[PDB]
């Protein structure tokens, strides 16, 4: 076997899960801002 | 009354209600017609976001105004 | 709540456990269905180790998070 790929393999899959994980969350919660946003600028079909 | 939902799809919803009516009614009758959990549903009016034990005429809204349903995934 | 702990060999096991449990109860649970003794096995979450002593809450691991599970020794 080896190791030291498969342990730098296991941290890369932690890093891709950790950096579009973040990535969800600041998507939602800019989401949630224009929504609000949006609903006193215009609250009509534009 | 009548009231409109807006999604983030641009898809729009009518729903039957009388101004008594709670918000969680509005969460049941949009689970009704679409099938997502009341858990999941956000809903916005005026720019403010809509709570389970108020009703429509704690906000002051009235027939064919329009709300806007957020959503994502998970319930937890 | 429910976490996902990939394997090297890119399997996937699925624990039920809360937020107060210890990475020491997450290890244990590992070790009731894959045989494998606590020793041996190391626990990374987005790309830091985790240590016995500490809970799931301390690194905030919430439901349905990805944890990596790193076997072996340093030496070879």
């Amino acid at each position: 076997m080896t190791e030291e790929e498969q342990f730098a393999l296991a941290l890369k899959m932690s890093e891709q899960e950790a950096r579009e994980v973040n990535s969800q969350e600041e998507e939602e919660e800019e989401l949630l801002r224009k929504a609000i946003a949006e609903s006193l600028n215009s609250c009509r079909p534009s | 009354m009548q009231i409109f939902v807006k999604t983030l799809t641009g898809k729009t919803i009518t729903l039957e209600v009388e101004p008594s009516d709670t918000i969680e009614n509005v969460k049941a009758k949009i689970q009704d017609k679409e099938g997502i959990p009341p858990d999941q549903q956000r809903l916005i009016f005026a720019g403010k976001q809509l709570e389970d034990g108020r009703t429509l005429s704690d906000y002051n809204i009235q027939k064919e105004s329009t709300l806007h349903l957020v959503l994502r995934l998970r319930g937890g």
